[PDB]
């Protein structure tokens, strides 16, 4: 019964699937970088994930910042430079993956400030990575918030790289 | 467990998205005979 081991952590973009009553559906998306899976807290709320022949357990998270990672500390380090356009790697449930280019905006936080995108995709797309012109992940597609005209914008969810103690077996 | 993950794309900026605003990704794997599997497909 060999689920005592770390699962597959191949670098890439992933769909997060789960079982419902009648079948399976996509709960969200995420990104695997440096052997660590990154997603929003809201997509799994900490549930363990099967990956290949093993498991990934939650490692660190922040409900407030809507960030969650598995298999090690938060590795994503790059941020939107505030000027350039970005590309979202859109992992919409039931759709082929596509890259969509967009100009983020700065939007008014009480607790500081945040970049947001005007792109409006279903909430099962949440946790899809957003990349810069180098393919560096600058954040994740956050859950949308409603504007005065009834349109939605979504935060670029991102925070600081966190430290890992030196591994030994 | 309750939930699992499936690799569906590589991480990259795409030139073709830059030019038109939106591009479907072309992330392919090939079996022994040179036959394609489309990783990006939701049914793969």
């Amino acid at each position: 019964p060999k689920e005592y081991k770390k699962g597959d952590t191949t670098t890439g973009v992933y769909r997060i699937m789960t079982r419902g009553l009648l079948g399976s559906y996509q709960a969200g998306a995420g990104v695997m970088v440096e052997g660590v899976f990154h997603t929003l807290w809201a997509t799994t709320k900490g549930a363990a994930l099967m990956s290949g022949e093993g498991r990934l357990d939650p490692y660190w998270g922040s409900v407030k910042e809507d960030r969650l990672c598995y298999g090690g500390p938060w590795q994503l380090q790059h941020k939107w430079n505030g000027q350039d356009e970005v590309q979202m790697i859109v992992v919409e449930p039931g759709r082929n993956v596509k890259n969509v280019q967009t100009k983020p905006g700065v939007f008014k936080t009480p607790e500081g400030e945040i970049g947001a995108v005007t792109l409006d995709f279903p909430t099962g797309t949440s946790g899809s990575p957003i990349v810069d012109k180098n393919g560096d992940v600058i954040g994740l597609y956050g859950n949308g918030v409603i504007m005065p005209n009834g349109s939605y914008i979504s935060a670029i969810v991102q925070g600081e790289r966190m430290d890992e103690p030196i591994p030994a077996g | 467990t309750d939930m699992w993950i499936e690799r569906t794309a590589d991480i990259s900026w795409e030139s073709d998205a830059e030019i038109t605003g939106s591009s479907e990704r072309v992330d392919v794997r090939l079996d022994d005979d040179g036959n394609f599997q489309l990783m990006n497909d939701p049914g793969a």
